[PDB]
RNA sequence: CCCAUAGUAGGCCUAAAAGCAGCCACCAAUUAAGAAAGCGUUCAAGCUCAACACAAAAAUCCCAAACAUAUA
RNA sequence: ACCUCGAUGUUGGAUCAGGACAUCCCGAUGGUGCAGCCGCUAUUAAAGGUUCGUUUGUUCAACGAUUAAAGUCCUACGUGAU
């Protein structure tokens, strides 16, 4: 994993999944596991873009995805 | 079972069995303490009877035997007789039981009863059964005519298994099964020690006569408050290992064992097998003597005889560190013989000197080498040494990135270190 | 002296006269030591049985080891073994007189408290080792608080009141309906079918 | 296989006996008759 | 009262610890 | 169609058919499934044999009995046939067999949450 | 990683207490003790000073230091060298509330130690609890 | 066999029938009843006082930080007059409608931590957040005027 | 695997699963905790 | 399921024993945390909890066949 | 003390063995204080196998030499109209 970016509009509803995903991914344990991995939790529908160490991109549109599903896909793509 | 015991002490005068070191009063006091140990009964009567032929079947002479049986039968309150004669032979036990009308116990049987009643171990139960196998004259106090003629007579031309044939078969089968079970328990006890041997913990066996303070000394050495010494004879039933730290910062196992007794077949007591094999496999032997006790010489002789009969290694017999405990009881005591550490277990007087002495003894015996070794930092060499060898001292060279560690290390650990971190 | 007191194997003055094994002392509900006294928790005997010195030692050692002396105290609610039980020599043929006194026991009837605990503690702190002791007791036993005991008694009363069965053991036995007293025992008129020998059926109404 | 020691129905280890719904109904019927008997004897 | 509920929480923790001593 | 019989419960694995060849060690205990796979007629044959009276007419009755694993029947037997008895158990319908009319008739019992992955 | 030590300002001696632990994570112990002695010169001498060293993955030092300890500081204020054994009944020195306030004035000022509670009550209560745990009585 | 036996003695068949007939029958309740129909107020006052006192309010998700990182952020905030606050959502939900904050409902979900102040150091706070590329600034409402992040940035500039 | 009539989780990692008709205590960190009903 | 800062490495004790070897105190701050309810450490370091937030087995060979739903 | 005293011949051995598994060996499997070799323990498995000698009437026991092992039992302590 190289970089992770999470974008959402909090004033717009249906953002709980992406917000919880941000909290879990930014949890200090993950960032300590990969300090080199860089998180950019921008904010401005909600989307998550993950660029891996192999230059592979995963895009999860968390409008109708639960945090568990998003995290499972993220971990599966980490495993590759 | 709320028994009443007559303590009959054969005072051997002249010839073999004459005890120069100890006195009849001391021996009968020892027997009284022994019987009190069992929590079930006490001495109601005590008789010290002079005897000049202790090796004969009846121990006593004709007149003395008649006199004894006269009192034993006249006094009804007695339930059994304790004969302070070490071990009785089967014929002697049979004759005495028939004459006196009550069960007769010797030191061997009484100690077996101590083990069975106090330490309710399968070893003790099986040993009691083994010793109890000889079984005849069930109805004591009376000679019963039987007239066993016509039982199992020939039906056509032969007879089935007769009595004294069935008894023999049952005796043989029971002996075989008891021996096999005892062997299994011995194998399990050996299994318990495999991890300790592999880890190569220096193991020290504390041996000595009963009430010499082996348990108290181990408590003082290790610092464990759980250890509970008692004034009772044979208080430290069962063998247990306790960890302790020496001045060289080494970890050493003290094997608290069952105290030894004078005039007792320790090799034939099964409950003593754990103690005997643990002293056999011990790296060092700590001989604790209660110099305060008047019978100190006899106690030392008995323990030394048992150790010699164990056929232990000559180096194990040698370097056996002798510790004179209960020194505080003696107001002013000076150890005439050299290489003996006088200590007070309760008061902890000579414990530091003892610790240094048997630390040197362990270093000599276990073969561990004290040496200074250079280890590169961040290698984890230092952590590996911390785990696998005692570390007397560490001095790190800040500039070089190495450390000189004074460590006591065994040959196995040294070879492992050299291979793992060349 | 909060810790549980030591119990002797046999009375200091041993009994000399052998006495019959009156099993009625085990049979039926307990009429003594049925209520709490200077305590809030106890071991209730849901069945009849004889307690030996071995059982007493088990209870004493376990409770003493597992309790907190500075905050908990325990007390026996059953007397030390007094009833003598006699055993003949192994392999003896029948007859020849009554055997010699072998051991001493103490009878316990269903519904009795064996040990009672109290102090600055709640149920959950004590129920563990009390249940261990109860399970190791010779009869069915249960660690019960005052509240739990009252709850179970009230539940039994509620079941007796609201049972939809038109027929009850009490009614049939008392009225001798079907002549069942030919099969029943005179004790059953008071046991109401809830007791069978030394066994107490709690679900029985 | 499946032996009852000694004789059935007498020893300490007897053959288990189980009440059927038929037997329960019969006993209940008899109990009802006897309850009516109690009523008619109570006057 | 913040101190009131702080003391209540402390007492609840004490009770839980006492209950869990055996557990 | 004796091959297509259905056992209630786990009888296929729990019901054991036992026999003894007579020779020592000749006790054979074969589960219902194994016996069915071996002989597609043994299950029904044994059931009928057990239900028949235990006398000397049982073997004649079994001779009168005819069993066939599948739909095929001999032509002579088919010509002999007179009546067809109703099947003792009505076969429940599968979802694939349920008509759309029945599905529509059966009401929906609950509103699943819209945002559920199912 | 973060390494915590209670080294005494004057006692910067490399080796027994610091050598092995620091080396396990990888250090230049000479540099570490040199910087610690620089801090010792900057501050009073002969007093324990908690440290918060952070061994960066790049193998560099960032020594962070602050006020001396609380236990030794209270003992010095009360004129005690060795603390009480019981600490619940044994008492070796007494400190006034004014002295407690004065010492607290220069206490809640360290970034690492987290003592930044604006209210004086928080810090005074904490140090009062520390003294009560120690063998020091609270006067008036 | 004695009346009292160590085992459960076999009952006479008539006694067995009597027991089975006199077994307990629970009452069947026709239709199953199963399918028939200080600190809180202390923090209420605390939230009311916070809202009344603070002129500017922001919220964030300071839950991904370490203990020491959160402490450092708190120290940097306290360098200014701004105060960081933690309160439960379970009791924060009523406060929005109580204080007439309708637009604030879809902002406080999950971990939410307040940044109440009167003098905005938002410029330096955003600078501090910049070196940590996470923990996004979440929408707030200064002086009863909801501001988005673009509004906060414009106000900062 | 040890046969026990009463199954107890001997650590946090032990878990109960009903397999092949009986209960099992399975454990990966401490395989010696493996119990079978 | 999440999460754990802390006056400090509470004192004495010890070669060091730092929540976690022993005894006594056992408070107190942070919105929220027992000078720590369990592992681990040579000692540390590191991992968790409470607290914030969110039944059974024997010896010739098992032993009726089977059956869950048509109105007592 | 329930059948058998107008007889149910009853130790050990030979011969032939049928059966159980609570397995001694061979098979599979989990744990281990399982580094390997030996082991120990538990689950499953009874298809097959489970030695020869000295003394002793011995069944057994000890001892000698082996073996993969030299199993525990039931069968009227199997089997004398063999
Ligand atoms: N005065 C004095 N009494 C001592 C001393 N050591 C032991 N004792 C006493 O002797 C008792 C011996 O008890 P243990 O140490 O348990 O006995 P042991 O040496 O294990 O011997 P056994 O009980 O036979 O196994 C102690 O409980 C004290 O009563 C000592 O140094 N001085
Ligand atoms: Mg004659
Ligand atoms: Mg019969
Ligand atoms: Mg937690
Ligand atoms: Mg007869
Ligand atoms: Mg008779
Ligand atoms: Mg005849
Ligand atoms: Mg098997
Ligand atoms: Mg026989
Ligand atoms: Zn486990």
């Amino acid at each position: 994993v190289k970089q992770v970016r999470v974008q959402f509009c909090p004033f717009e509803k249906n953002v709980e999944s992406t917000r919880t995903f941000l909290q879990t991914v930014s949890s200090e344990k993950v960032r300590s596991t990969n300090l080199n991995c860089s998180v950019i939790a921008d904010v401005r529908e909600p989307c998550v873009d993950v660029l891996f160490g192999d230059g592979h991109r995963l895009i999860m549109r968390g409008a109708h995805l639960t945090a568990l599903e998003m995290l499972t896909a993220f971990a599966s793509h980490i495993r590759a | 079972g709320t028994q009443r015991v007559c303590l009959v002490h054969p005072d051997v005068k002249w010839g073999p069995g004459k005890s120069q070191m100890t006195r009849a009063e001391w021996q009968v006091a020892e027997a009284t303490a022994l019987v009190h140990t069992l929590d079930g009964w006490s001495v109601v009567q005590t008789m010290v009877v002079s005897t000049k032929t202790p090796d004969r079947k009846l121990i006593f002479g004709k007149g003395n035997f008649e006199h004894l049986t006269e009192k034993i039968r006249g006094s009804p309150d007695i339930t059994c007789v304790f004969l302070n004669v070490e071990r009785m032979a089967a014929p002697t036990k049979k004759e005495l039981e028939a004459a006196w009308g009550v069960e007769v116990f010797d030191r061997f049987t009484v100690v077996l009863h101590i083990f069975r009643c106090n330490a309710r171990t399968k070893e003790a139960r099986l040993q009691v059964a083994l010793a109890e196998m000889p079984l005849h004259r069930s109805n004591l106090k009376r000679d019963v005519a039987h007239l066993y003629r016509g039982v199992g007579s020939r039906y056509i031309m032969g007879s089935g298994e007769s009595f004294m044939q069935l008894q023999q078969r049952l005796l043989r089968e029971k002996e075989a099964k008891i021996r096999k079970a005892l062997d299994r328990l011995r194998k399990k006890r050996h299994l318990l020690r495999r991890q300790r041997t592999r880890r190569e913990f220096p193991v020290i066996s504390v041996v000595g006569y009963t009430n010499c303070g082996k348990t108290t000394l181990i408590k003082a050495l290790t610092g464990d408050a759980a250890i509970q010494p008692r004034d009772q004879l044979f208080a430290t039933l069962d063998v247990t290992a306790h960890a302790g730290t020496l001045p060289s910062r080494m970890t050493v196992l003290y094997v608290d064992t069952i105290g030894f007794l004078s005039q007792l077949p320790h090799g034939l007591i099964e409950s003593f097998s754990a103690t005997l094999e643990d002293v056999a496999h011990s790296d060092l032997i700590l001989h604790v003597r209660d110099v305060s006790h008047p019978e100190a010489e006899l106690q030392k002789c008995s323990v030394l005889s048992t150790l010699r009969g164990l056929q232990l290694p000559a180096p194990l017999l040698d370097s056996m560190v002798e510790v004179h405990n209960k020194v505080d009881l003696v107001p002013g005591y000076s150890p005439t013989e050299p290489n003996v550490v006088p200590v007070s277990a309760l008061r902890g007087h000579g414990l530091q000197e003892l610790k240094a002495e048997l630390d040197a003894a362990v270093l000599k015996a276990t073969g561990r080498q004290i040496l200074t070794l250079r280890v590169r930092l961040a290698g984890a060499q230092l952590s590996w040494l911390y785990k696998e060898a005692t570390v007397q001292e560490v001095d790190v060279i800040p500039e070089d990135g190495a450390a000189d560690v004074r460590v006591i290390i065994s040959n196995s650990a040294y070879g492992k270190f050299r291979k793992l971190f060349p | 002296k909060p810790k549980l007191r030591f119990i002797e194997r046999a009375p200091l003055v041993p009994k000399v006269r052998r006495e019959p094994k009156n099993l009625s002392d085990i049979r039926g509900p307990s009429t003594e030591a049925t209520e709490f006294t200077e305590g809030n928790f106890a071991i209730l005997a849901l069945g009849g049985g004889y307690l030996h010195w071995g059982h007493f030692e088990m209870m004493r050692l376990t409770i003493n080891r597992s309790m907190d002396p500075k905050n908990m105290f325990a007390i026996w609610r059953v007397p030390a073994p007094f009833k003598p039980i006699t055993r003949k020599s192994v392999g003896h043929r029948m007859g020849g007189g009554k055997g010699a006194i072998d051991h001493y026991v103490t009878p316990v009837k269903a519904g009795r408290l064996v040990v009672e605990m109290g102090g600055r503690c709640e149920f959950e702190e004590v129920q563990g080792f009390l249940d261990q002791v109860a399970h190791k007791l010779p009869f069915a036993a249960k660690a019960v608080s005052r509240g739990t005991l009252e709850k179970m008694r009230k539940d039994q009363e509620e079941r007796e009141r609201n049972n939809q069965n038109p027929w009850t053991f009490e009614r049939i036995a008392t009225a001798n309906m079907l002549g069942i007293r030919k099969v029943l025992s005179p004790y059953d008129l008071t046991h109401k079918g809830k007791y069978w020998g030394k066994f107490y059926m709690p679900k029985r109404v | 296989r499946g032996r009852i020691p000694g004789r059935q129905w007498i020893g300490k280890h007897r053959r288990p006996r189980f009440v059927s719904l038929r037997a329960k109904q019969n006993m209940i019927r008899r109990l009802e008759i006897e309850a009516e008997n109690h009523y008619w004897l109570s006057m | 009262s913040r101190e009131y509920w702080r003391r209540l929480r402390k007492q609840n923790i004490w009770r839980h610890n006492r209950l869990s001593k055996n557990k | 169609n004796t091959r297509h019989i259905a056992f209630s419960g786990n009888k296929w694995e729990q019901k054991v058919y036992s026999s003894h060849t007579g020779y020592p060690g000749g006790f054979r205990q074969v589960t219902a499934a194994q016996l069915h796979l071996r002989d597609p007629v043994a299950i029904v044959k044994l059931a009928i044999y057990g239900m028949l009276p235990k006398n000397l007419h049982r073997r004649t009755m079994m001779e009168r009995l005819h069993l066939f694993p599948d739909e095929y029947i001999p032509e002579d037997i088919l010509k002999n046939l007179v009546e067809e008895l109703p099947q003792p158990r009505k076969i429940p319908k599968r979802l694939d067999e349920y008509t759309q009319e029945e599905i529509d008739a059966f009401p929906r019992l609950w509103t699943p949450p819209e945002d559920y992955r199912l | 990683g973060v390494i915590r030590a209670i080294v005494r300002a004057g006692l910067a001696m490399p080796g027994p207490p610091l050598g092995p632990v620091l080396g396990q994570r990888g250090v230049s112990i000479n540099q570490f003790c040199k910087e610690f002695n620089e801090r010792t010169k900057d501050i009073k001498e002969g007093i324990p000073l908690p440290t918060k060293i952070l061994v960066k993955p790049d193998r560099t030092f960032e020594i962070k230091i602050g006020q001396p300890t609380v236990s030794y500081f209270l003992k010095a204020a009360a004129g005690i060298e060795k603390g009480a054994r019981q600490t619940g009944k044994e008492v070796a020195g007494l400190v006034t509330l004014k002295h407690v306030y004065e010492i607290a004035r220069i206490k809640a000022q360290d970034e690492a130690f987290a003592l930044q509670d604006v209210p004086l009550s928080s810090v005074v209560r904490s140090i009062i609890g520390s003294a009560r745990s120690l063998g020091i009585r609270v006067v008036k | 066999s004695k009346a009292v036996t160590r085992h459960r003695r076999v009952m006479h068949f008539q006694r067995q029938k009597l027991m089975a007939v006199t077994e307990y029958i629970p009452p069947k309740p026709a239709i199953h009843p199963s399918c028939l129909p200080g600190l809180i107020r202390l923090l209420r006052r605390e939230i009311a006082a916070v809202f009344q006192d603070n002129r500017m309010i922001a919220v964030c998700q300071n839950v991904a930080l370490s203990a020491e990182d959160k402490l450092l952020m708190r120290h940097q905030l306290r360098k200014h007059k701004i105060l960081m606050k933690v309160f439960p959502n379970q009791v924060l939900k009523p406060f929005l409608e109580d204080s007439k904050y309708q637009n604030l409902l879809p902002l406080f979900v999950g971990h939410n931590m307040l940044l109440v102040s009167e003098e905005p150091k938002v410029k330096e706070m955003v600078r501090i957040l910049r070196t940590v590329p996470f923990l996004p600034l979440l929408g707030g409402c200064i002086d009863d005027t909801i501001l988005s992040r673009q509004g906060f940035i414009n106000y900062s500039k | 695997f040890k046969n026990k009539t009463v199954l107890k989780k001997r650590c946090k990692d032990c878990y109960l699963v009903k397999r092949r008709g009986r209960w099992y205590v399975y454990c990966k960190t401490h395989p010696r905790h493996k119990q079978r009903q």
